[PDB]
RNA sequence: AACUGGCGAUGCGGGAUGAACCGAACGUAGAGUUAAGGUGCCGGAAUACACGCUCAUCAGACACCACAAAAGGUGUUAGUU
RNA sequence: CAGUCAAGCGUUCAUAGCGACAUUGCUUUUUGAUUCUUCGAUGUCGGCUCUUCCUAUCAUACCGAAGCAGAAUUCGGUAAG
RNA sequence: UUUGCUCCACACAAUAUAGAUGGAUACGAAUAAGGCGUCCUUGUGGCGUCGCUGAACCAUAGCAGGCUAGCAACGGUGCACUUGGCGGAAAGGCCUUGGGUGCUUGCUGGCGAAUUGCAAUGUCAUUUUGCGUGGGGAUAAAUCAUUUGUAUACGACUUAGA
């Protein structure tokens, strides 16, 4: 579905020698909280000595994007295993939230890569909105002072199987 | 003798271009663009006209032949005060595009009874027309 | 729902237009397409004639006149592609293709009467730009047709006189603007304005 | 497997079928290609292969074993009396081929033109064309209308002329009619030329001229049904071949089951429409002189 | 990529003028004019200051721009040509046998005409095109001239000498011989 | 004047049918100027008849008919489920239908 | 050979087609939902929406399954130093 | 029957032509392997005859390359007309 | 060869409508461009304006459209006719100048309708037939058999024959 940024914290079960464990956190993107709950524990015992079964969740919630209607550059850094290895790679795009960028994220992914979710670790999504800081020139070209195009070509949707009239292109 | 070329300009999309939401929630009021996302998306804003500001496809707008000085990124509360001023509202209603929609929606409403007005309407003014192109 | 609906084939895509049309005549609405020869497939000539040599490799090898009958002009080749998306075997797919005319140009009982566009079909509307296409009167001249030249000539003798009759008609409808704008002003457009008209 | 040693194919494929013609006169299948600069002419003709003979003629060839000495050739004498010109058509060019407009007759038609629209004529009114012929004899009542409409339309003219079989000593005593491809001039010209040249006769020292390459197109003798290895060709079979030696061995592989298109198979020989090319024409011979 | 915006700029001298319709360049100037049907591009063209025109791709891919830039250099090449001129001269090479050319004109379609190429009795004929005029200098031997306002014409009839004297059969490493283009400059460069 | 409907035009597509198995009680029909489910909605319910002419005059004609309802929506363009009194024939496939504008809401 | 599930003994929906695969196992009917599989036309069902990528003078197009490899290409795209 | 790598041959040069050590394949014009079909029977070797198809091209068309200076070859391309 | 055949118009008609129910409503070309209006260089330009769907445009009221009666109009439409043309790609249809003849809802009136009972398609547009009706219209061939050999297994073919 559509990907919601959620941070999940969790720990170690807490035994009687060791009371109050680490409590570590993390920020995740995934569809659903129980996508979020899975994907913690994945990453978790990926860094650390602990499963779902040994540990609990402390905390579960949503973060909503801070100003949702301010188009800003995203740095995105993710590492994705291809048929033959595993490659780091960092990307960016323009949005206005942090989950449609990775939503646009996974989708450049799987076009490009042919890399699909299970394959996909997002390492940091940051945002930056000084210029200079951006390193792609697929990103730079809409930055320039006073931008304008037109859209040429513009093909019109037709309700109706016929139409009475050759369809013109102008805008 | 002037190098003739053929002007061939047309509509470009820009910060402050006044566009038409034609599918969703608006479906059919206006918004300026406030700030260029990609190529195919961009922020727009309608809050004179009832649109919120949001992210939204071009191909999910159409662009219109006005548009005002409107510095870029503006919020809600910018945009509906250059909009005022430069009477974008007022200028697309004045207009031949904003009159057939009009019109569409005019003609939609129409009940049965003045529907039949219509109808004796139109055979009394195709009477006198179509004497006029007899005599002259 | 018309009794005929006459289409131009010209700017359209084979495949798609042909999809359209079989949709239409099993639903039953006649139809009859004219421009076969300006129809148009997507991918360069040397694409489209490659694949219609494949077409003629096919043939019954123990007697040539039983195999595929490979129809070299532009109007039985969209008729081709048609019958491949009808049931055409079967007594209701006879029926629907029976409802279908095509014809190169435009014959007689159909250049004065109205034709319509497809625009799920029109190569302006569906190819991306700077994309190759092949036009059908070009590719089927290839392959053996032979009245590509004949049709050019009398398609040039159609549109001259069709050039007129629109002269003609640009002639007649200026005469109703300018009796209209004296017979303007009346209460009459004044409540039709009012009241949508 | 493949075949031991190659061979080439017995026969043509592409004088397939080997059927009878459809009728005893072959036609001009294809006339010559038109030539607006030209003036008007016929481009065919038609006459009665009477039979060969022998000449004696001194070899110009400048090069040649044989030059300047003479040499001894089989020729085909064609008996060929003037063709009378009795009618028109006229045909449109269309997406679908050449179309007959109309046909335009002539005033008069000869018994031996009129034999050719009957199966039996001895038992019949005659009557042919007399209804049309009432058509005519006017200054512009019916007359010209036809020629017009072939005039304003119809690209391809081409005239109708009949043998005058009469003059032959044959006993089929019945014109053979066919058309003849007008290729010189304008539309309107042929049209014209079909018009005054209407119910008379057209001379063959008017056509073909001497040391011209013409074609001839004929119906072979006929042979009736024949087997293969006369038919085709093919190899006579062993002298002690069980149930036949005049045959084609194996008619095909076991794959495709059937029976090929492109195998010799006993049928029909001879009575076939063949277009000869490339025949010169050595005397052009006058009847009204020894 | 789909780079948004890419744009090239033509500089016409003062005397010539350039006639832009939808995607048809009629370069007009001293020698005449250069026309070109240029509708396989999807291009535009922008006109600044009546010495100044700017030919820009929207939302191009890689292919896209690199196609832009050929058609900014045919516009230069017609305007060269009004203005100058295309003028290209040919040499022939022979070890034994001297290459006889000259020019025929039957029914007044002035062919190229070349004799005795490596002593063969085959008679090689090139028609010219319109537009393209052929010239033989004197002050040096064994070549040819020929000048025209289309570089294309030009440079194509130049071809069209070189490919009917391909040497066949043979190492054409030791049989060189043929009329090969040696100079391709202007009418009136700098004058 | 010259017009008189008070149906709307209406195609008879097909039965209700999987790929290979077809339901004959279950015709899917399409109507004339409806394009999406939402205009189909207002369909929903009304009268349709198949009306056809047989050589044989029965009960004072020779025009016989078949009658049925729109019982509900079809797909995502427009085309309506309907079931008849007795089922199409089949060969009516592309044939007309009236769809009436009875049991009426407006 | 092992464990299990199947076919044999089993129709039905899907994989065009097929003992075994996917879905689901079956009294006779009706309505509504679905599964697997699909929704340009054949053919019921979006020529839907969204982002990319690819142009093939042998494109590709869906598990079982009806095959293709090493090695190469400033063809094109993204990425790493 | 093809390919990749390229130690080496090719007079002082891998790649004109070759090409070891390796290694990737393709084909079913070999022979094995198997036993699915046929034992209430599918006539078996070869030749003769005759047709068609394939191309992995011997010849003929055009061409590229060479250790092609001419002749003759060799390698390769499009090509089964 | 006991009134045959053809054209056309009517009182009645069939294996039936792959499916009527106001109207298939004519430029062409381009689509990184055009349409329309207008101005001006004995010519491929300037200035306006439209598009962003046909949700249009024609036609649309009257017993499925009755009987009638008037008006400030010199229009519009159907029909039996008439005069000029145009159209061959499959034209088989388009425009017509004249008369008559209806209608006209352009505007204003009078009368009628009802009980089809609260819906029932509630029936309104041809091919073909009869010792059918009547106004015209010009009064043939093929086949067998005989014959031929440019043909031929037989059929078929090419010929001839009052």
């Amino acid at each position: 579905a559509h990907f919601k940024e959620y941070q999940v914290i969790g720990r170690r079960l807490p035994t009687e020698s060791v009371p109050e464990p680490k409590l570590f956190r993390m920020r995740i993107f995934a569809s659903n909280e129980v996508i979020a709950k899975s994907r913690y524990w994945y990453f978790l015992q990926k860094l650390h000595k602990v499963k779902k079964a040994s540990g609990e969740i402390v905390s579960i919630n949503q973060i909503n994007e801070a100003h949702p209607t301010k188009v800003k550059n995203f740095g995105v850094w993710v590492r994705y295993d291809s048929r033959s290895g595993t490659h780091n790679m960092y990307k960016e795009i323009r949005d206005v939230s942090r989950v449609a960028a990775v939503e646009t994220l996974y989708q450049d992914m799987a076009a490009r890569h042919r890399a699909r979710f299970r394959s996909i670790h997002i390492l940091k999504v940051a945002e930056i909105e000084k210029t200079a800081d951006v390193k792609r020139q697929y990103v730079k070209q809409f930055l320039t002072k006073d931008l304008k195009f037109p859209l040429p070509h513009r093909v019109q949707k037709s309700t109706k199987t016929f139409s009475y009239k050759r369809p013109s292109t102008f805008y | 003798t002037d190098s003739i070329v053929k002007a061939s300009n047309w509509r470009l999309v820009e910060v402050g271009r006044v566009v038409l939401i034609k599918k969703g929630q608006s479906a059919g009021k206006l918004a300026a663009i406030v700030e260029i996302i990609d190529q195919k998306k961009v922020l727009i804003d309608g809050p004179k006209a009832g649109v919120p500001r949001q992210a939204i496809n071009l191909g999910q707008v159409v662009l219109t032949p006005l548009t005002f000085a409107l510095p870029r990124g503006a919020r809600t509360a910018t945009v509906s005060k250059k909009w005022a001023a430069a009477a974008v509202c007022e200028k697309w209603a004045a207009s031949s595009w904003a009159k057939k929609i009009a019109q569409r929606e005019r003609r939609a409403a129409l009940t049965d009874f003045e529907r039949f007005q219509v109808m004796v309407l139109r055979k009394q003014k195709r009477y006198t027309v179509k004497k006029a192109l007899a005599k002259a | 729902v018309e009794p005929v609906v006459v289409i131009d084939g010209k700017g359209h895509l084979v495949g798609r237009l042909a999809s359209v049309v079989a949709k239409q005549l099993l639903n039953g609405q006649k139809i009859v397409v004219v421009r076969a020869e300006e129809l148009n497939i997507s991918g360069e000539f040397f694409r489209n004639k490659l694949k219609y040599h494949d077409f003629l490799r096919k043939a019954t090898a123990f007697n040539k006149t039983r195999g595929p009958f490979h129809f070299r002009a532009p109007s039985r080749i969209f008729y081709k592609a048609l019958r491949g998306m009808v049931s055409h075997k079967t007594a209701r797919g006879k029926a629907a293709l029976e409802r279908l005319k095509v014809f190169e140009g435009i014959p007689p009982p159909y250049d004065k009467k109205k034709r319509v566009v497809v625009p799920q079909a029109l190569r302006v509307l569906r190819l991306k730009p700077g994309r190759k296409y092949t036009t059908l009167g070009k590719l089927s001249t290839s392959v053996g047709w032979k009245y590509e030249d004949v049709v050019a000539k009398l398609e040039a003798k159609r549109k001259v006189s069709s050039a007129e009759y629109y002269a003609k008609k640009r002639a007649f409808t200026k005469k109703v603007a300018s009796a209209n704008a004296t017979a303007a002003e009346s209460d009459v457009a004044k409540q039709l304005a009012a009241l949508g008209y | 497997s493949h075949r031991k040693y190659e061979a080439p194919r017995h026969g043509h494929l592409g004088f397939l079928p080997r059927k009878r013609a459809a009728s005893i006169r072959a036609r001009v299948k294809a006339f010559p290609k038109d030539d607006r600069s030209k003036p008007v002419a016929l481009t065919s003709f038609l006459g009665y292969k009477a039979g060969m003979t022998t000449i004696v003629r001194d070899l110009d060839r400048p090069g040649s074993k044989f030059h300047k000495r003479e040499v001894v050739e089989a020729v085909t004498v064609v008996d060929t009396p003037p063709v009378v010109v009795v009618g028109v058509v006229g045909y449109v060019e269309t997406p679908r081929g050449l179309r007959s407009l109309t046909t335009v007759w002539a005033e008069h038609l000869s018994d031996e033109v009129k034999r050719r629209f009957y199966k039996n004529w001895y038992k019949s009114k005659k009557k042919a064309f007399t209804k049309y012929s009432a058509k005519y004899a006017q200054d512009g009542a019916g007359i010209e209308r036809e020629l017009a409409r072939i005039k304003k339309y119809a690209s391809v003219v081409r005239v109708l002329v009949h043998t005058q079989i009469r003059k032959t000593p044959l006993a089929q005593k019945k014109a053979h009619l066919a058309e003849i491809q007008l290729n010189g001039g304008s539309i309107s010209e042929k049209v014209d030329w079909a018009r005054e040249h209407f119910e008379k006769t057209v001379a063959v020292d008017s056509v073909f001229e001497q040391n011209e390459m013409i074609d001839a197109i004929a119906v072979t003798k006929g042979h009736g049904f024949e087997g293969v290895t006369h038919r085709w060709g093919t190899k006579k079979l062993p002298r002690k071949t069980h149930r036949g030696l005049r045959k084609v061995a194996c008619i095909g592989a076991w794959h495709p089951a059937h029976v090929m298109w492109s195998v010799a198979r006993a049928g029909q020989r001879g009575y076939h429409s063949r277009t000869s090319i490339n025949h010169k024409i050595y005397r052009v011979g006058k009847g009204d002189d020894e | 990529m789909k780079y948004i915006q890419t744009e090239q700029q033509i500089e016409v001298p003062e005397g010539v003028t350039v006639s832009i319709k939808s995607r048809i360049v009629k370069v007009v100037g001293p020698r005449g004019t250069l026309t070109k049907n240029l509708k396989h591009i999807d291009v535009t063209f922008t006109k600044v200051n009546n010495q100044l025109i700017k030919v820009a791709v929207h939302n191009g891919g890689r292919k896209h721009v690199a196609a832009l830039r050929t058609v900014k250099s045919l516009v230069d090449n017609m305007i060269t040509g009004v203005t100058k001129g295309y003028k290209y001269k040919m040499r022939y090479v022979y070890a034994h046998f001297p290459i006889n050319v000259n020019i025929v004109e039957k029914d007044g379609a002035k062919f190229i005409e070349v004799r005795n190429f490596l002593g063969d009795k085959k008679i090689r004929n090139v028609p010219v095109r319109d537009g393209v005029t052929i010239e033989f200098s004197t002050n040096v031997k064994d070549e040819i001239v020929l000048s025209g306002n289309s570089v294309e014409d030009v440079s194509q009839n130049a071809a069209d000498l070189q490919q009917i004297c391909r040497v066949r059969n043979k190492d054409i490493r030791k049989f060189l011989d043929g009329i090969y283009v040696s100079h391709k400059g202007f009418i009136t460069e700098d004058l | 004047a010259e017009s008189h409907r008070l149906y709307v035009k209406g195609k008879h597509l097909s039965y209700q049918r999987s790929k290979r198995v077809n339901n004959p009680n279950v015709s899917l029909i399409k109507i004339e100027g409806v394009a999406t489910p939402q205009d189909a909605q207002f369909y929903l319910g009304k009268r349709i008849a198949y009306v056809y002419r047989a050589s044989k005059e029965v009960r004072g004609s020779k025009i016989r008919v078949m009658w049925g309802k729109v019982t509900r929506t079809h797909g995502n363009s427009g085309v309506v489920r309907a079931t008849f009194r007795n089922n199409l024939p089949a060969k009516t496939f592309g044939a007309s239908v009236r769809i009436f504008l009875y049991p009426s809401n407006i």
